[PDB]
Formats: structure tokens, C-alpha cells, sequence
């Protein structure tokens, strides 16, 4: 079971059952963020501390396409179930088979909506989903 | 002039109605009493809506009426019933032959698959052929449940009662023990059972242990009910020393079900109950997988596609209460609650590719149980 | 119905039924946004969560245009006429025919103003409208 | 049964048999509020106690209103009715679906009345309702 | 007949025969208040409840000038004819041309009188004028 | 017995014998305050003093729910049941397990209900117990 | 806006559904020889109807 | 006289009904099952063609 180096050919990505498919150039294409910090230290007037802990575990992903892909229409279809008052889950999942390192959350919505730009050549269309909870995988290959 | 009923339709009953809460599953109720306009050789099973709805079965044969009597009598109610026809034959052409009941048993499938609960109810109770069922529902996605309306399951001895020739062998099976003339499966299963909705978070009820049914009457007795129901004060359940079944005790002033229905010496109704609800749960996803997309690929993609869906269940079944909270028991310290490992196509042969069978997803476990009994100790210091 | 590569060529836009024509130089000459988020995630003290969607479908789209262009003559009309205190819809429109991406408002209103400079070479003239209701078109060619 | 998300494009209010359209921006468009306490704790001069319990059930709703609203014109007219001597109850009903919360009073009556700024932005209208009689309803679906 | 688009170029406010001209900045330029509330809810010890409606009919309206506007003066002529002892009615009238709403009343006096500030820029001129009688008008247009 | 950080995850509120569970966010979600001031110093003209302790032994706490959480149901439940007339305790427990820091009450009282505001976003529901008698926990783990 | 055209969702289940779909056709495999009749090609639209309500019903199940 | 003044370029202009309006001054027709007959409505499963002749009749149910 060598360890593969990194690929995007065998990262995979799962929107509610579909394959996500035409993503933009770059480094960061699919990008997941926590919610909040995880914990907070307070010190005292004396030199003594406390550490708090948060409850929260939820996340945001943006994901970013090109003008042309199926994934598009899509994500343009649930906008506007959204906006007709139809509100529901829509999972999302994806992960890197070198490494098991990933993410999966059974309830997603969509949080804000690109800009149709037209101009000379074609750019980027970036979506934002957020979840209320939100669980990483443990990558169990390092 | 004209009356209002000209653009509106108000009328007025003498009835009891309560809410609809939908919730998991079906029960089904095996007899043999045909009704010549339902089941009549053309539905070997037949569902319904409702209880007040029911003409072809009499409203007072002991069998259907009285038995879906005690299934629609929860306080929140199930639906759609599945009516029977199943061993219109009484047990066998040879009564104590077990084989042409286990035939019944095998031709009641081949028309539907849609209950999960199995009730035979106010007949063929503590007949020798019914070991057929026992044998049978071992291997097959369903609960197979068996209330006595009378037996000898009392002595802590003796071993030809249902709940003593199966006693620590079987481990989908149960015992309503009880006295006479009382549909009792039918009062809490797929009534109380059918209504639990296991998609909101933290609807784990994972005792069954004290719940009130509808309408009933109470048994009698204190060291009667350890016979039965096999339990000891502070030890748990033990199998020597009693015969493991459900008899509705009454405490305090109030009445409520006792033992949580279990199966075996340590085996209870939710966590069957709780499990199976994953498992019909992972299938419905796995089939709005394969109609969502063109094509599921038979490459490493296809393979991470389809383990997509038992980690989004798992997921759902932590945040319910049924999966337990990523520590270990023994010591507290950090263990991962559910692992999913996912195979390689690649060195499994062409030779094998060509099957359109994908290989086996493994996925790993750890169940979060509940309290039963509970110890004060006060001590006094004046 | 092969898929037409982005060309500007391709791109109709029409404003007031007249077509929009002397465009600045870049790739974003017409560019839309919504004027809200779509929703918001509220996550509670016990880690307990609750999503909310707003009613708000309204949008804003950005012009640039150059000294010398029709479409800059009847813009600073629809000022004047705004000015003078007649209040009208003008609707806005404007699609892709390679994938049929875009969306249309049947009633817009003038928000901003360009800045004229004359300087040394010529400079772009950025209009900005605004409506109410937006309403994007899917994209059925992907 | 789906636990909705929160939406504005899933709650109803009937005000008189009429729906209640054009609201103002914000967290707080139509809020309920009881008329007094439900009890009181009674501490003697000893350390014994005593509570007492109201029998009051009474309360107010506040409306936040754009200037541009048929139910502006609705609220105006029933102000005037009760401006000329005539006095009767006009029920009000508010219920959200996702969760079924909300409550009902048979008989309301109008309380103040909102004041009129022109200025240079457009402002709130805000008018206040009360009963002698709210009864809130169970929210079932939790 | 379109529902025209608030602006403060299609407000009109008649004082005493005149127009009303130059007008401080802000959302809130001429605002008139009802004098009292329009009744009041009384409940009993037992629950029973009783509502009060009031025959007052009355408003105050508020005009913020700046210091050069000829109605800066009008009002001032108004003042000092009061101060001689010649007490009449002097109307006044505002409305809205986009939707009817506004109000009218026959007889107004002067209230309060502002504060002459000189400093470093222009300040506000804050007139305050009082009617016993003030009948608002329907909005027709909604 | 390590002393455990503070964590949300570690405190337990129990109301009637079941558990609080959607909370609201921030740094006061469940607030407990003494009925009065413990005593009282009274100095006299000489410079002699006295102090007095009183016997009222009260408190108050206040539960910020989110508007979709069970205890939300639990307590409008037990708001009808005493505008009924029914009359009863239900005690109120809560503790920290980091520090044995907490309180008791055998039998409290429904004091203020929520304001139902629906608005654009979800927002808080405030309840109010009153008892008459409540003994803090010694913290033993400091 | 007005209410004519439904809301955006199937009414047999509730699942999304498209309300309105326009579709322009081509000029460009319309022959020459039609093109110089000076009459456009024929654009295609698509509706759906939102209805309103004329009856009601209630039940009313009494328990005493 | 009340289609005419249906303006649609209004939010919420749907008058879908046209089934409970009072015009400015006129009379009633009589009777009960006769209504029937007319305009072809039954009680609650819709309008039957056989059961009746589709028409208008004004009629006057309480005092409006």
C-alpha cells in the first residue's frame, strides 16, 4: 500500500450524489474552513488560567468552477429551490484516497452565490455551502 | 334560500382522533382465517389505511379485529396495517409436522416485502409447529415476536415452554408472556415501536422499558415475575434462573412494560430495532445513488462514490444517540467511535471485473446503551 | 448542438430594448451580484444549530463603458429623466447563447454615476443600476 | 417531516381574514409580547415563602410596515373606524409552519399609531395591536 | 398609473398658502406624531378585560430648515405676530404624489422655536406646530 | 482528578427531570441571581455600627433557548398549565462536574414568558423561573 | 409576480420543478431561402398555472 | 365592469376567482336545488357535465 504522492486525479468530491466536476485553476479549489476557534485561553490578574472549550462543529467550503460545468447548473438549480421556500440538506462529501484525509456532512446549504461576469476571457464562479456539523476523517494512511 | 353547505363542507362526529406521526416500520399478522374478498388466493398479504375502515374481517373475530385493536391503539398512531393470509391452512396437512408450516412461511414472502415485525395473535399460540418460525426468522431481516395467552413459564424449572426449548440460542426472537385474552404484541410493537423517528437528534430510546400502551390490565405477583421476564434485582438477567419475556407490571399507581423486550440473556428490543433502521436506512441512500446518477463507474472513483453514503449514516445515527461519543469505555481515553474502509478494484482480477458486482465496503461500530437500574447508598451520621 | 467555446461575440445584452454596444477593455465589463447572502447558520451554547433563508432576490450590475459609445448617451438621458422626478422600470437583459447562462429584471433604476475625466488618454465610464427582483435563467447547455 | 430551517417565506399572518405583506428589514417585524408577569415570589421576614399566579392573559403585537403597503392603507382605515365610534374585535393569527409556533386572539384593537416622516430615505411604519384574550399554540414539531 | 419610487422631489407641503422649501439632510425632514395613544386595555383581578377608546384627535408636526430658507422667515413673521397677541389659524397641508398618503389640518400654531446657533458650519433650524383637529388622508395608491 | 478546563460539554441543567438542551449563544445562557442583598451595615451619627442579616434565601434564573429546541415546548407547556390554575413545583437542578459549582431548587415558577419575534433571522426566547428557596453547591474540586 | 404563474415546485410532490422555460430556436439551418422572407422563426414558452381555492372542509371529531 | 378594472402589473393581482363578487345594485335568483341544475356544481367533488348547465346566477347565501 505505497503511499501515492498528491493528485487531483484521485481526489474525489460528492455533491448530493454527484460528481463535482469543472474546477477552476489553482491551488485552492475546494477549501474547507471551521466555524469558529476551537478554544480560548483567559489569565487572570494573577498569573492563574483558564482554558474553554467550544461546542460548535460546523464548517463552510468554497468551492470554485468554470463558466462551463455540469456542477454549475446544478448548484443554480438549488438556488432556486432554496429561494422557492424548498429548504433541505444536500449532503456533501470528498476525500483523497493517497492519504484518507477529508470530510463528510449530511446537511448542506448554499451561503452565497457568484458574479456573472462576462468581460474578454472567462473567470471564476465561486460558490459557499455551510454546514452545521461537520466531521473529519481521520487519515488513516499519514 | 341555500344553505352554507353550498361553498363549504363542516360536519360533526362522536370519535377520538390524534395526530398522524409517521414513523419507521410495519408489523404483520398471521392467521388463518381467510375473508373470501381480500385475500381470497389473491393477496396472500393485504395492507389498509385504517382501523375504522376495516369491513372484510369482522369486528369481532379474535384474530384480525382484535389483534389490530391493541396495534392502532397508541396514543400517536401507525399506519397502513398488513393484513393476513398468510397459513390459511391450520399449521399442517400432518398438524405436528413443522415442514408445511415452514413451506407457508416460505411462499408468504414471494407476494410482499414490506413488514419487519412478525405477530401470530389470538390463534396458533403454543402449538409444537410454530419452532418453524423460530428457525426460520434467524437469517432473515425481520423480529419475530410470540405472545402466550397462557403456559408454564412461571417455574423457574421446567423446560417445555416457548421461552425454555429457545433460551440463550436465539437472538431475534421474544416472548410476550401474559394471562388470558390479551393481544399484547400488538400493544407497544408497531405502535410505540412503529412511531419513532430516528432522524431527529437524540431519539434513542434505547430501553423500551417503561412505556405505557393505550388500554390494558396488569398481571399479578412479585416472585412470579422473576420466573418470567428471567431478571434478578441488581445482578441484570440471568438465563438459569428464570424464562425471559414481557408482562407489564404495575409499581407505583402507575401500569408500564417491563424487561424492555428482550430476546436473549442480555439482548434488547431497541438495539435490533435501532440497527435495523441503519441498514434500511443505508439502502434507501444506496438506491437514490443509482437513480440520481448516469453511471456509477467500476473504478477507485465509483468505489469512494458508493462508500460516500455509509459516512453520511454514520453521521446521522452518532447525532441520534445510537452511535456512542469517540472515547473508549474501559478507560476514557480517545478511540475512534465508527472507521469506514473502502477496497481496491485494481488487483481484483478482470476475470472478476466483468461481474458488475463491486467488492465489500467493511464499516466498524460501537453502540451507546442505556440505564436500567439504579443504586443510592445513604449513609447516616446523626 | 456542439458547445461553443466563451466568445464575446456571442453575448447579447439589452437595455431599455436597445443593445448595449462600446464596452472598456477586461474581462469584467458586465458583472451582476446579489445584494445579500442567501442564508446564515445560527449555532447555539450546546452545539445545536439552526439555518435561516432570506426573501431577498435583488441584484446589481456593474457597466463599463467608453467615452465614445452610444449606450453612454442614453444612460446619462435615463439620469436626466430620473432627475427630473419621472420614475420608470427599463428593463435589463442579458444572456450567453453558448450556455444559455444570464438572467433578466423587468424593472431597474439608475444607483450610480461615472466620473468625467479627461486627461491625457481616454478612461472608462462606469454605470451601476439596480432591481428588485432577479431572476437568473438556468443554464441548459452546461 | 423534515425539520425546516428557518424562512420568512414560511410564515403567515392573517391580520382580519387578510394576509400581511410589505414588512421593513430586520430581526423583528412582527413580535408578540405578554402584558405582565406570570407570578410572584412572596419572601417573609422568616425565610418562608409564598408565590401568587396572574390571571391575566393578555398581550401586543408590534407590525413594522414599509410605506408602500396594502396593509398600511388596511391599518389606516381601521384607525378611522375607530376614530368615527365604531368598536369591534378584527381577530390577528400568526403561525410559523416549520415548527408550529405562533398563537391566535380573536378580538384585537388598535393601540398607536405609527408616525409619518417623509425625509430623503424611506422609514418604518410601525403600529402596535393588543388583546385581552392570546392563547399561544404548542409547537409540535419541536 | 405605476406606483412611482419614493422621492422627496414628489412631496409637496403647503404652510399657510406657501411651499415649503429649504429643508435640512436626513430621513426625517417633516415628521407629524398623534398626540396621545389611540386607547388603552384594561384588565381585571379575574381576567375580564375592557377597552377605552380616546375622542383626541390632535398632532404636532416638526420642520427642520436650514438657516437661509424663506420659510425660515415665514415662520418667524408667524412667531412674532403670536408674541403681539393676533392668535389664528394658519393651515397647513403635506402629501405624497406616488401613493396619497399625507394629512391636512385647518388650524396650526407655533410650539416651539429654535435655537440660533452660529459656530464654524450651518446648523439645523427645528420649528414645532400644533393642531387640535388632524385628519390624515387614505392612501388610495397603497 | 485532574481539574478539568470549563466546557459547555460538562455542565447539566435538568428542568422537571429532563435535560435543557438548545441554548442560545453567548457567555450567558444560564444565570442564576440571589433575591436580594445578603445584609445591610446601618451607621449611626457617633460612628457606632450594626449589621443585619436577612432570612430570605431566593433567586431567580433566566434560560436563553434557541426558538426550535424541546425545552422551548417543555416550558409553554408548563406556562398553559398554570394559566390553567394548576399549581405545582417542578424542581430545577443544574452543576458544573469540572468544579461541583452549581445549585438546587425543589420548586420553582413559571415568572416571565418569551417574546415570539419572527423578523428575518431567528432570534432569542427568554424564560424566567422564580423559587423561594435555593441552596448553592459547595464547589469541592475549587 | 402577480401570482399567475406557480411557484417554482412540483404539485404532485414537492420536489423542484422549473415554473417557465423559454427556448429560441436557430436562424442558421433556417435555409436562405426562407431567410429572405423577412418573417423570424417562431420562439417556444412554456407555462405553468398557479389556481386558487373554491371550497373548504373541516372536521371537527369531538371526545367530551 | 370589475374584469376591466384588473390591473396585473400589480404584485398579488390574481383574481383567479371571479366566484364571490357583489356587483353595484341588482337581484336575486331563488331556490336551492335548482342552483344545481344551473351552473352544474355539486356539493364537494367539483362540477359534473351530466349533472347540470354550466352558468352565472347570483345567488344570496346569508345576508350578503
Amino acid at each position: 500500500m505505497a503511499m501515492k504522492a498528491y493528485s487531483m486525479l484521485n481526489v474525489t468530491a460528492t455533491l448530493d450524489g454527484r460528481r463535482v466536476i469543472g474546477l477552476m485553476d489553482g491551488d485552492d479549489a475546494i477549501t474547507t474552513s471551521p466555524g469558529v476557534d476551537v478554544g480560548t485561553m483567559l489569565v487572570g490578574a494573577d498569573g492563574s488560567w483558564l482554558f474553554s472549550q467550544t461546542a460548535d462543529k460546523s464548517a463552510t467550503v468554497v468551492i470554485k468552477l468554470k463558466p462551463n460545468s455540469p456542477t454549475h447548473r446544478q448548484l443554480t438549480e438549488k438556488w432556486m429551490a432554496q429561494r422557492a421556500g424548498r429548504l433541505v440538506g444536500f449532503p456533501f462529501d470528498f476525500i483523497d484516497s493517497a492519504s484518507n484525509e477529508g470530510g463528510t456532512g449530511a446537511e448542506f446549504f448554499i451561503q452565497k452565490a457568484p458574479d456573472d461576469s462576462k468581460g474578454n476571457n472567462a473567470v471564476v464562479r465561486e460558490w459557499t455551502i455551510v454546514t452545521g456539523e461537520w466531521t473529519p476523517t481521520i487519515p488513516t494512511l499519514l | 334560500k341555500l344553505p352554507y353547505s353550498r361553498v363549504t363542507n363542516v360536519t360533526l362526529t362522536r370519535t377520538d382522533n390524534f395526530p398522524t406521526r409517521r414513523g419507521f416500520g410495519t408489523q404483520l399478522i398471521l392467521t388463518h382465517t381467510a375473508v373470501s374478498g381480500q385475500v381470497d388466493a389473491t393477496k396472500r398479504t393485504k395492507l389498509y389505511a385504517s382501523l375504522a375502515e376495516v369491513e372484510a374481517d369482522y369486528p369481532a373475530n379474535t384474530s384480525v379485529y382484535k389483534a389490530a385493536l391493541s396495534a392502532f391503539s397508541q396514543n400517536p398512531r401507525p399506519i397502513r396495517l398488513k393484513v393476513g393470509y398468510a397459513a390459511t391452512p391450520t399449521g399442517g396437512d400432518d398438524a405436528a409436522k413443522k415442514a408445511d408450516f415452514i413451506t407457508s412461511l416460505g411462499a408468504i414472502l414471494n407476494y410482499d416485502q414490506a413488514f419487519y415485525q412478525i405477530t401470530l395473535d389470538a390463534a396458533l399460540r403454543d402449538q409444537p409447529y410454530l419452532d418453524g418460525l423460530v428457525e426460520w426468522v434467524e437469517a432473515q431481516p425481520k423480529i419475530a415476536m410470540i405472545d402466550s395467552n397462557a403456559a408454564g413459564h412461571e417455574d423457574p424449572a421446567n423446560t417445555t415452554v416457548i421461552a425454555a426449548r429457545h433460551k440463550g440460542t436465539v437472538e431475534r426472537t421474544a416472548v410476550f408472556y401474559h394471562t388470558d385474552s390479551t393481544e399484547y404484541l400488538a400493544a407497544s410493537m408497531a405502535a410505540y415501536m412503529s412511531t419513532r423517528v430516528f432522524d431527529d437528534a437524540n431519539s434513542a430510546y434505547t430501553l423500551k422499558f417503561k412505556k405505557a400502551p393505550g388500554v390494558r390490565a396488569i398481571d399479578k405477583g412479585s416472585a412470579v415475575v422473576t420466573a418470567i421476564t428471567g431478571f434478578v434485582e441488581q445482578t441484570g438477567q440471568s438465563e438459569s434462573a428464570g424464562h425471559c419475556a414481557n408482562t407489564l407490571i404495575d409499581i407505583g399507581d402507575q401500569e408500564f412494560l417491563v424487561e424492555g423486550s428482550t430476546l436473549t440473556q442480555n439482548v434488547f428490543l431497541d438495539e435490533i430495532h435501532a440497527t435495523d433502521w441503519i441498514i434500511a436506512r443505508t439502502e434507501e441512500e444506496m438506491l437514490s445513488l443509482f437513480l440520481n446518477n448516469d453511471r456509477v463507474p467500476f473504478t477507485d472513483q465509483g468505489m469512494q462514490q458508493l462508500a460516500s453514503v455509509p459516512r453520511a449514516i454514520m453521521q446521522l445515527a452518532a447525532r441520534a444517540g445510537i452511535v456512542a461519543l469517540d472515547l473508549n469505555p474501559l478507560t476514557g481515553a480517545y478511540e475512534p467511535a465508527y472507521t469506514i474502509t473502502v477496497p481496491s478494484v485494481f488487483d481484483i482480477p478482470e476475470s472478476q471485473r466483468k461481474a458488475r458486482i463491486a467488492p465489500a465496503i467493511q464499516v466498524r461500530f460501537r453502540y451507546a446503551g442505556a440505564v436500567h437500574y439504579s443504586v443510592i447508598n445513604y449513609t447516616m451520621t446523626f
